[PDB]
């Protein structure tokens, strides 16, 4: 199943590379030829816009990696 | 299913999405689709 972006707290969250899947538990960007998901975090991820405006958002969170 | 059609078995993916890949493969971000899909699909409408 899959989704074009992510809302995050407000943000459309696009994938940087590979497309946003989800596995029937959680949601995961991995590469159009090859399965192998990675974790969605802001390293892979594009953000541009409010979420208004892109069809078919999805409410996932988007991981933050600087959190100590 | 787009371009996979021409490298093994086809596989279905969402038509805007396809799009946003095409657009991406021209050196113009995903988001340009997305944000704009309204203006783009009439563009392509009217052209036909
Ligand atoms: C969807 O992805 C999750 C996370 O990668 C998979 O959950 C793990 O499954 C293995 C194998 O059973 C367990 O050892 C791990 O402990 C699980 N991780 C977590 C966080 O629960 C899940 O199995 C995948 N589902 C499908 C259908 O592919
Ligand atoms: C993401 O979550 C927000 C809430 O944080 C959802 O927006 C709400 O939708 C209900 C109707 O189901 C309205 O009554 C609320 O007023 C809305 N709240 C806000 C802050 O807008 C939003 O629909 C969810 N998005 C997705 C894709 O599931
Ligand atoms: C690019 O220019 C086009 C027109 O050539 C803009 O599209 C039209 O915008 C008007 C409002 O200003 C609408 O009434 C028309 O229906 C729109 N038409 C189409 C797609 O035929 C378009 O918004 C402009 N885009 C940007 C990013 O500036
Ligand atoms: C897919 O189509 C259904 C109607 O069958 C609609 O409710 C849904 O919002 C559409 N999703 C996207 C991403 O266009």
């Amino acid at each position: 199943t899959t989704a074009p972006a992510i809302c995050h707290e407000g943000k459309a969250y696009f994938p940087r590379e590979g497309v946003f899947v989800f596995n029937g538990t959680s949601w995961f960007i991995t590469q159009r030829n090859f399965f192998s998901p990675q974790i969605i975090t802001t390293d892979n991820t594009f953000v541009s816009g409010n979420c208004d405006v892109v069809i078919g958002i999805i409410n996932n969170t988007v991981y933050d990696p600087l959190q100590p | 299913a787009g371009w996979t059609f021409g490298a093994g078995a086809a596989l279905q993916i969402p038509f805007a999405m396809q799009m946003a890949y095409r657009f991406n493969g021209i050196g113009v971000t995903q988001n340009v689709l997305y944000e704009n899909q309204k203006q783009i699909a009439n563009q392509f409408n009217k052209a036909i």
